[PDB]
Parts: structure tokens; sequence; C-alpha cells
């Protein structure tokens, strides 16, 4: 029970919905107003301290550049927990709408039906464990990497130790840092508010990874019942059966439809800022890469924010294609039964399924595109010919 | 200014007819005299103004930004030029838009339906047309104060140069004299002319297809319960109430697909045109974005440039793209409907209209390209790459 | 020269086999050896012409701008080579379009349609071969009186240069003595027969898509009434009618599309070739147009280049185009009649040919494009950027 | 061998375990345990003249251009490496491909057609395989050729280099008899093995295709019987024939569609990092293309790369396109029958057919993009705007 169990917990743990362990969701504003009081923090603690600074103290492009990477994923994610905080309503009813179409296929008596829902099941939260988990890693490793040097210098050290901490971020701020308890006072918020963007990033972006999942299960369910409508062809049923059961296919099929309909809605301009900014900042860092190539220590930070944006947008590009594959291949599955054997009425209605069935459907970015893994080729394409003309263009 | 199209789109008539867009059509032949004078005059001064501009950007050729300074003025006021010329020639085929809707179909059990949309149509209408009215007024604004705000200098050694708006030779002393101040008021009523003339056919053409597109979403919402009443064996009344509705649906959807055609008739040229003006004018702009260098008053002109020049085609590709997006949805809407419990009749008026919607209806600027998003995105893909490759070299 | 869609292409036929276009097949045997001597010794005097125009490439690779004008010239008349040669190896199947439409379907009903369509065609095939030719001649003399208003003059030091129409190497001296004017009359001669072979394929090409896009309006025509006459249940005889009515407009639908195939299949490559030889001549005459200063003789004769070769391909790409439009159009030409009246035979034949429509018919280059307004716009948007990146660089 | 798909592409999977595939599938067993051996053999082999290349690399690598060539020889080496490798990890997928059509339908009315088709396909294939093994022999003849007709020697000073086949790096002399002769060997037979075996997975991939494109090339020819057997109201037993007719129909085109499926299975991953290495070897290959100076060895060597390369990427994408051609062939041969006279059963076949078929078939490389002539034309202008750039910069 209780479709997207980890991501309930997950979701939870930010304070974006308090009770996420109910059956049926509700949209509360208490949860709305606390939610953006907690948007508001990141702002002030990262986003705002880290843009001075890049304003103010950069010296030379290099340095900009360094300093804008990091920055623009940080207002990246300011702006997930943006978009989802105002489209609230839409996720809150989408996921109820899979409960409801969960807790309907798991009355099903045939073991296929369940089987597929355990696998779906057990891959929701592996999936959910290992994104969160190496997310929450990665985020706090990087931020208090200081506080740890800090520790272990005063333990061998003891009190000779000639090491001074410093925040966790090239940033510069409206008031004095020298005393301890603003020092201290900062670097909690710090903390606090890397710990709200990285459970944005994780639980967003799981969030859209699993409705996939349980939509492509869906998917498979009409595919069985479209199989089974095969058989009750070849055993040579009545017309009226026939209808009946072409009438229940063609019911979870708009279902379907339904479903895919409001993540589309849920969901396109969180994937539309996402696409732009990776790949703004993957031009960006590639610029970068070129300007100091060689073996040095520059090289590194690019190297390493590289990987970063290339998986994020390769995890939405290939579950919209899971989604865009499902709702073609229907076309197939309804074409593969022996419709012959049915009297011409049935086959047209067939043919009015099969019209419906072969319209892409999918989702866009901003209705500017349709999502698949053509949109990743692309992107690569155009990085690597960024890449190849600027070194030739370089001299 | 009675029937169906013209009453609805009454106020950006007026708008156009009052900054001078001619259209000697919709009044008493009372006025029909005096306006036109008034429309000559206005095109007359227009051209005086563009003229003395050209002039001045022929002994301004000596340098090159000032050149592309003055190439890109020359352009941007070209625009308006083009379309004022542009409106009288075809207005027979605008005349036949404008009128194209003046004896629409009609169903007992759809009227509600129609009305409220039409007079959702209508408020979406005059919605837009209020909106470009005030982004006109405020694009006046900005030039008439950034004009004072900056410093009229010209580097040489320091030359002063007289504080215009629009950089302009005189025959006489437009430094301090009065001729300042006639400079100054003829040429904010020159700003003032030319956006509107230009930005009041552009909202005439965003209005019809708002039109459309409200008379496809009513298509849709009366698909709704078209088959409804077609599932329910049938009596002979009923199977004629079906004929009955299935004609109307099909008779609308033809008269909006005719008042496309008609649309796009009417503004592919114009279309055509505006593109490729604009063309020029982002190269000349990539090319002065790659000089900027801080939050000075270059960078505000710069950017003021290609924000309207980019406006425009996006208002252009909004409208396009939602087209489009409702023609193709129809068939969505007719699949959600009941349409395997209707009759024969139904079943197969849904299969040739779900056939039919597999093409999206668009308007095409002269066959070359169409309007839609996807244009904006390659427009600002081209200008970013050529910008890119500027600045690399 | 009596059977159907050769009457109609005769003075086509005629033109193409007096400038040398081979095709021994329209006229009576006897005059079949003399016309076959002429072709050969045009192509003889062709080749000749262009092989001392090669010779005098190889000279003059000293330079580089010399260098890139022979190029152009080159490949220019390089085009009208390849297209003579090309027919004679293809002739079978040109001939096999020629004869496609000597058999055609009749109906009672839909004879004048037919014949006022076929009427319609004819006309304009006759009107596009009377402005190819006046452009062709309009070229001639351009190139002739440019020759003379400007200065021979090479330079190194300055150098004397034969005043002649095209640069050329010659054994004897053809400055001032009779030389001089038997190269001007051999010149003219050779730029007069070019020109017209090249442009007497490419309108034979666009009178074949001509009559299948008359065809298509005529179907569309004919469609409208079609389903008025099975609207009406039916009498056994109205139903032998309906069906009579159907077979003939699906069997004259099918003879377009072996129509339109026939010609894809005649033409393709020679497409190909034209467009491969293009984009190196767009490519040299960008780099020349980059070294332009002023309205001289220089500018003109650029400009002229490029005219001439945006021309030829804008011919092909609007042909295409209008054939895909009249192709895809016979779908709401199908959507558009009174369908919902009709029987359930007449509905399942609207229901399938919309299914056919939903592809537009059209001509591709080989498989490796197609003809349409895309191509040109793209070929013009790829000129445009080099040219921009050239003087950037 | 006694099952169809794999006793029709027999001679490729001979030479395929001939030169070292694995694929221990298709002999007795006696034969399972020395092949194996071979074949390990050959791999040790392969990997290690690709490592003694490498190594050279490394000393190559303070110069550019000499690392550009050592960079070009070790991906066009690496094409092979991959291929051998993936085959037997994908090996089982590749066993359920062959193993498709072995029991396939039958109907007594289409059989002489089958079989027709059936065995044109064959000669097909063999066909092509021939022909490959042509162009394959021919590369490695001129490579040798080449090796001896130039001069080998390296610039510092001028400095004599071995001369081999290959740039290699070997711990022998390699330029006394006995390392020299030893050295030739073993490259000519490095040469002919990568070679034989990358080309035969290609055509063992392209074979499939073709089989395929045969099968539906006989449904359209077979479909014109069917539906005259519909028409002519209909007896029990022309009922039962015809729905017999329609059920052979059917069936063997899902059959169709299964092992276009199960081809694109197997190949995808193999296409995509195909064209993989083939972005970076076109880009290293049009720099070096920027250096040619009509010198006989560097030009035909460069050459003779873009070829290769560019030929195998032709290869691929024209059988898929022969693919998507064949498909959407299937509705247009559909249309072009007699179903206006037929029955309802008919009739709704054919609606379904064609509604069906709307959707062309196609092989994509992994989902990343589709193979097909638009491919190559990409590939070729990606590669040709990269040279202009380069050249002009």
């Amino acid at each position: 029970r209780l479709v997207l169990h980890e991501v309930r917990y997950v979701l939870m743990a930010m304070l974006y919905i308090s009770r996420g362990m109910a059956k049926q969701i509700q949209n509360s504003t208490i949860d709305l107003y606390v939610y953006w009081f907690l948007t508001f923090i990141p702002i002030a603690s990262l986003c705002v301290p880290q843009f001075t600074y890049l304003v103010v103290d950069t010296k030379s492009l290099i340095d900009f550049i360094s300093v804008l990477v990091p920055i623009t994923e940080i207002l990246l994610t300011n702006g997930k927990m943006i978009i989802c905080n105002v489209k609230r309503g839409k996720i809150i009813n989408l996921i109820n709408q899979v409960q409801v179409a969960w807790d309907e296929c798991a009355k099903s008596e045939h073991l296929e039906i369940q089987t597929l829902i355990t696998a779906t099941a057990k891959k929701t939260k592996i999936f959910v464990i290992i994104y969160t988990t190496s997310f929450l890693l990665i985020c706090v490793e990087y931020s208090s990497m200081p506080l740890f040097k800090l520790i272990y210098h005063s333990a061998v050290y003891g009190k000779q130790s000639n090491y001074t901490i410093a925040l966790p971020y090239l940033s510069r701020f409206a008031y004095s840092t020298e005393s301890t308890t603003s020092f201290a006072w900062t670097y909690f918020f710090i903390l606090l508010g890397v710990y709200l963007l990285a459970l944005t990033l994780s639980g967003f972006d799981s969030l859209f990874a699993t409705l996939v999942m349980h939509v492509k299960m869906m998917f498979k369910v009409l595919k069985f019942e479209i199989e089974q409508l095969g058989l009750d062809l070849s055993a040579g049923k009545s017309h009226v059966e026939l209808q009946a059961k072409l009438k229940q296919i063609i019911l979870k099929h708009k279902t379907n439809l339904s479903l895919i309909e409001q993540l589309e809605d849920g969901f396109s301009f969180f994937l539309m800022a996402q696409f732009l900014t990776s790949s703004i900042l993957v031009c960006v860092v590639l610029y970068e890469l070129t300007m100091v190539f060689g073996w040095n220590e520059d090289t590194f930070k690019t190297v390493t924010y590289l990987p970063g944006a290339i998986l994020q947008l390769f995890l939405f590009c290939w579950y919209a294609q899971q989604i865009t594959e499902e709702a073609r291949l229907v076309s197939d599955h309804i074409y593969n039964i022996p419709w012959y054997l049915a009297d011409p009425k049935l086959q047209k209605d067939i043919l009015t399924f099969m019209v419906k069935a072969q319209k892409p459907t999918g989702v866009t970015a901003s209705k500017f595109y349709m999502v698949t893994l053509q949109t990743f080729q692309r992107i690569s394409s155009t990085s690597y010919s960024y890449f190849t003309l600027l070194q030739t263009i370089n001299q | 200014k009675h029937q169906g199209l013209v009453a609805d789109l009454l106020p950006n008539i007026r708008v156009m007819q009052g900054v001078g867009h001619f259209m000697f059509n919709y009044y008493s032949e009372g006025k029909k005299f005096p306006h036109r004078i008034y429309c000559i005059v206005t095109l007359l001064l227009l051209l005086l103004q563009y003229g003395m501009m050209a002039v001045n950007l022929m002994m301004e050729s000596d340098d090159v930004d000032d050149l592309t300074a003055n190439t890109i003025t020359m352009l941007f006021f070209l625009h308006p030029i083009v379309k004022m010329i542009y409106f009288p020639v075809r207005s027979k085929i605008f005349y036949k838009t404008l009128a194209i809707w003046n004896n629409p179909n009609s169903h007992p059990l759809f009227a509600e339906s129609n009305a409220r949309f039409h007079a959702l149509a209508i408020t979406k209408m005059r919605r837009l047309l209020f909106c470009v009215a005030g982004a006109t007024i405020f694009s006046v604004i900005s030039w008439t104060g950034i004009t004072f705000i900056e410093d009229s200098v010209k580097r040489i050694t320091i030359i002063p140069i007289p504080r215009l708006m629009i950089r302009t030779f005189y025959p006489f002393n437009a430094m301090s004299g009065a001729g300042h101040v006639f400079a100054l008021i003829y040429q904010f009523y020159y700003l003032v002319i030319s956006m509107a003339v230009s930005n009041s056919l552009d909202v005439l053409f965003c209005s019809w297809l708002l039109f459309a597109c409200e008379q496809l979403q009513h298509l849709k919402a009366i698909m709704k319960p078209l088959m409804e009443l077609s599932a329910t064996g049938l009596t002979k009344k009923q199977e004629m109430l079906v004929r009955s509705a299935i004609k109307y649906w099909v008779e609308r959807h033809k008269h909006v697909v005719r008042l496309v055609t008609a649309v796009g008739d009417a503004y592919g040229v114009a279309l055509l045109l505006h593109m490729l003006t604009t063309t020029i004018t982002l190269t000349l702009l990539a090319y002065q974005a790659t000089k900027v260098n801080g939050v000075n008053v270059y960078a505000a002109t710069v950017i003021g440039y290609l924000l309207y020049t980019l406006g425009q085609v996006f208002l252009f590709c909004i409208f396009g793209n939602r087209l489009i997006e409702e023609s193709s949805s129809v068939m969505e809407a007719a699949y959600s409907c009941h349409w395997y419990d209707g009759s024969e009749e139904a079943k197969t008026f849904v299969q040739i209209v779900c056939q039919q919607c597999q093409k999206a209806m668009s308007i095409s600027g002269a066959k070359f390209f169409t309007v839609s998003l996807d244009l904006f995105a390659s427009v600002l893909g081209a200008v970013v790459t050529y910008f890119m490759v500027l600045v690399q070299l």
C-alpha cells in the first residue's frame, strides 16, 4: 500500500507535506506557507551571499566562471523549490490518482499483475533510497569538510593547530562574521539551507522518476488486458461480450492518458528550466575547461561539475523516453490481437482506438519540444560541436 | 461596425484608424473625407522624419559603430512604414477577413456554449489590446527618459551633440533654440505613432488567432455532449437530431478553417517582411552587444532593442503556437467522450474528425516558415550562436 | 506528337530538340538522321569551348581571385553539359513518363471539369515556358552588354586583355582581327545554347509538376459533387452510379500518383547533381561577394551570378512546394464535402482518401532531400551565414 | 542449418566464424573446442598489435600532426575490437534473431509468390556479401600498395623510419630482414582480420534488413489478388477463404515486425558505439584534410580514410532507409487495389492495415537516433561545415 512510500518519507523530511502517509493526501495552506518560509531560507543563506561574492570579489574571468557554476546549480534548485510549491495542488492530485489506480489494480486475481505490482514497488523503493542517500552524502561531505578538518586538527595537534576555520562556500555577507556567535549561527543556517536544497533535488527527481515507473506499470496492465481480449477473440465469444471487454480496455487507456496529462501538466516548467540551466552550464564549463586545459588543479573542478549535470539530464530524458515509448507501443499491442476474426463493427472501434494510440504522447518542456532520449543526443551533439569549434577558433 | 467579428474587434479598429492605418470602411461616410487627409499627413510626417534620419546616416558612415547604431534605428523605424504601406494595398483581403464571420451557424442545443465562448473571446481580445498598448506606452516613456538621464556627447576630442531622442539631421539649429523643443515634440510624436501603427496591426492579427482558438474551444466543449445525445433502437426523430448536431459541428469546424486560411492569406507576406527585417536587426544587435562593458546607458539601449524585437517575434510565435495546440487537441477532446456507446453515424463522425485532426492548423509566413515557439527558439539560437562566434573572434 | 501529355508539351519538346537535346522520338523518321548530326555537332562545339575555358584556368592559377572567378564560370557552364549528357542515357524513362497519360479514365459526369482543368494546365505550361525563355534571353543580353560596358584590363602593371564575353584561351589572336569577331559570335552561340538546354530540361520537369497539380485540382473539384451524388435509401441504380463515381475518383488519383513517381524516377539524380554543383558555386560566390566595394561592374557580375543560381533553385523549389500543397489539400477537400449526409460506401471512401492524403506527394533528389521552399530557405540561410562568417574573419 | 534465416545467411555465418567471430552455435560439437581456441588466439593477437600501436602513440605525442594520424589509426582499428567483443556478450539476442523465421506462415494461393520473393532475397544477400568482401580486399591491397610507393622517413633532419604498413613500436629490430618480414606478415594478418570481422558483422545486419524488405515486397505484391478474391452476396465458402487470406496477410506482417524489432534490439548499441567512434574519426580526418596540398601519398591516405568511414555509415543508413521506404510503400500498395468493389471485411482490413502502416518501421541507435539517409546527410554536413571553418581559420 501507499505508492511512493519512500518518496512520501523524503517529502515529509522537507516539510513539503505534513501528512504524506495518508491514503489520500490533502493540500493544506499551512504546508504551503511553511514551505514558502523554508524556501526563503536557502535564498538568504546560500544564494545571496554567493551572488554578492561573484559580483564583487571576483578578479578574473576564470574565477568568475568557477564561482558561477555552483551558484547556477543552487539557483536552479531554489527555482525547483518554488515551482513545486506553486504546483503543489496538481502534484498532490496526481499522487492521489496514482494511488487510486494502484489500489484498483491490486485487487486483481491474475498472477502477472501481482508480479508487476511487486516489481514496481521494489524498483521505486530501491531507486529512491540510492538517489537520496547519494545526494545527501555528496552535499554533507562538501558542506562539512572544514568542520571535520577542524575536529581532526584539534584532536591531533591539540591547541597547537595552525588551522583557522572558514565557511563552506566562497561568499560575502552584509554583516561581519569575526564574532563566534554570528559565525556559528550563519554556519548553522548554511547547513540548514544545504539540507533543504539536497532534499529538494533528491525528492523531486525521485518523484518524477517514480511517477513514470507507475505509469509504465499501468501501461503494462493495459497490455495484459489487450492480450486477454485477443484470447477472448480467438475463443470466439459473442459480440456483446467483446464489445464490453473492448469498452473496459478503452476506459483503462483513457485513465492512463489522464495520468500522463497530469504528469506533464505538473512537470512541464520544471523540465524546461532544468534542461535550459543544465545545457547552459555544460557550455560554460566546457569553455572554462578549454581556457584552463592541461594538467593542473583547475581542470579537476570542471571535471567534477560536469558529471552531475550529464547524469541529471540523462535521468529525465530516460524516463520521458519510457513514457513516450509505452504510449506508442499501445498501438502495436492493439494491432497484434486477432481482430480479423471480429465482425466489422468491433474492427472499426479498434480502428478508432489505434488512431488515437498512435499520436505521439509524452512529456514536453514548456511545449517547446517533447522530451526523449533524442533530446540528450542533441544536447550532447551541440556540446561536442561547441567544444571543437571553440578549440579551433581559439587560434 | 455592426456585424460579427467587426463589433468584437471595433476597439482595435478604432485605435488603428486613430493612429492612421487608413481603413476608410467602418464609419459614416461623413467622416470618410477628413480622416483621409489626416492619414496622409501622418504618413508624410513619418517619411519626412525617416528621410531626415537617413540623411544623417549618410554623413555618419565614416565610423562603423555609429553606422551600426544608425542602421539599427533605421530598420526599427522601417517596420512601421512597411506595415502602414502594406495595409492599404491588401485592404481588399483584410476587409474580406473582417467580414468572414458575419453569418455563422447556429443550433438550439449549443447556443449557450457558443455565447459563453464568444464573450470569453471578446474579453481576451480586449485584454490583449490593453496589454500591448501598455507595453507600447512604457517603451515610449523609457525612450523619452533614457534620452535625458544620459549625456549627449560626441567622441572624435569632445564635441557636444544636440540632445535628441533620435539622432537626426535638421536644416535648422536644433540644439538650444525653439528648434530644440520643436524637435523633441516631433520625435515624441514620431515614436508614439510608429509604435502604435506597428503594434496595432500585430494585435489585429493576434486577435484573429484568439477568436479562432476560442471557437475551437467551443467546438470541443460541445463535442462532449454531442455523443451523449447520440448514445441511446433510436427513433427517427433522434436520428435526425444526431444528424443535425453532426452537421452543425462539421460546418462550424469548416468555418474555423476558412477563417484561419483567410488570416494566413492576409498576413503571410507581412510576417515574411517582419522576419526579414528582424534578421538583420538581430545581427547588428549582436555585434552591438559584443561591445557592452558594464551597466551604463549603452547596455540599456542594446537590451531595449533586443527586448522589443524578440517581444514582437515572441507575440507572433505565442499565438501561432496556441492555434496549433488547440487544433491538435481537438482529437483528445473527441476521444474522451463515450464514442463507443454512440450510434454508427456518431462513431463514423468521430473517426473522420480524428483523421482530420492529425494535421494542426497553422499560419505560414508565405510558406517559408510557420509561426510557433519553435520559430522563436530557432531565431534565439541563431542569434546566440552568431554572438558567440563574434565574441570568440 | 498525337497522344496526350505530348500534344500538351509539344512546344517544350520542339524547343528541346532545336537547342540540341537529342530526343529522336517525336517526328517523322525521315528527319531522324539530319537532326542527329546536328545534336552531335552542338555537343562537340560546347565541349570544345568548354575545354578551352578549362585550359585557361590552368594558366590563370597564379592568383586566387582569377582562380575563383574561373571556377565559378566553370561550374556555371558545367551545369548544361551535365544536363545534356544526362538526358540521352536516361532517355527511356523520359519517354516512359511522356507516354504515361495516353489512356486516362473518363466519366460522363466529370468530363467538363476534366476538360476545363486540362485546358488550364496547358495554358499554365505555355506561360511558364514563355517566362523562362524571356528570362534566358534577358540573361544572354545582359552578359553581352556588360562585357562591353566594362573595360578589358588585367592587373599584375596593366596588361590589355581580349574583350570577350567569356574568359578563354584561343590558339589564334582573338583581340583585333577577324578572330575577335569569330570569338564573339562563337561565345554568343555558346551562351544561348547552354542556357537554352539547361532551362528547357528544367521547364519540362516543371511542366510535369504543373500537370499533376491541375489533375489534383480537378480531383477536388469533382469530389465536391460526388458526395451529393451519393447523398439522397438509394435504389440499385443509384448505388451503381456511386460505385462508378468512386471507381473513377480512385483510379484517377492512382494515375496521378503513378505520374508523380515516374517524374521522380526520371529527374531525381538530375536534381541531386544540380544541387551538388550549386553548393560549390554559391560558396565561391559568397567569397566573391565578400570583395565587393561600390556599384561598379564587379558587383553587377556577382549579383547576376547569385540571381541566376538562386533562380534555378527557386524554380525547382516552388514547383515542388506546389505539388506538396495540392497533394495535402486533397484531404481538406475530402473533409469539406457533405459526407455526413452520404451513404456508407461514400463515407468509407472519404475515410480511406483522408488516410491516404495524410502524407503529401513530393519529389526527392535521390532520397537525399525534397524539393520545396524549405530547401530554398535552407540554401539561402547557409549562403548568408557563410558570408557573415567570411566578413567577420 | 536446416531452418530458415540461418540456411539463407550461412555464408555470412561461416565467414564470421572463419575470421574468429566466436559464434559456437552452427556446426558439429567436434569442432566446438578447436574453433574456440582459434578465436581466443586471434583476439589475443589483435589486442597485442593494438597495444603495440598505443605504446608508439606515447612516444609520438610531443608533435601534434603525428598525434592526429596515430589517433585516427587507433580509432579505425578500435572499430573491429569493439565489434569482436560486442558479439559474444550479446550472443543470446543474436541467436534469438537468427531463429525468428524457423516456422513461418503458409497459404496455398500465396505460396508461389512467397517462394519467388524468398529466392530473390537470398540472391540479393549473396551479392551484398560479395560486394563488401571485394571492397574489403581492395582496401587491404591498396593499403599495402601505398606502403611501398611512399618513402619511409621522419622529420625532426631526416631520420629513416621502419617501412611498415602501420606505425608501430616493436621489441624486434623491425628494420633488418627477419624483423621486417615478420612485421609485414603480422600487419597484413591484422588488417585482413580487422576489416573482415567489422564488415562481416555489418553485412549480417544489412542482410537481416534485406530479408525484411523482401518480405514486405512479397506482402505488397500479394495484396492485390487478396482483394480480387474478396470482390464479387458472397457464399459462406468465399467468406472463409477471404478470412483465411486476411489472416495470412496480417500474421506475415506481424512476423516481419517481430523480425525488425529483434534486429533493432540486437544491433542498437553497436550502431551507437559505431557512430560515437566515427564522430571523432571524422573530426580528426577533417583536420587532416585541411593540410592536403596535392601530394599523392598523403591525399590518397586521407581520401581512403574518409571514404571507408563514410562508406560504413552509408551502408547502415541506406539499408535503414530502404526498410522505412518499404514500410510506407505497404500503405501505398494497400491503397492501390480494388477495395471499392470488396466487402465490408475487406475494406475494414484495408483501413486497419493503412492506419497501422502510417508509422514506418525503423532501426534506431538505442533510441538516440534513427538510421536512414538523413543521418548520413547530417554526418556529412557536419564534417563539411567543420572543414570549411577550419580552412577559413
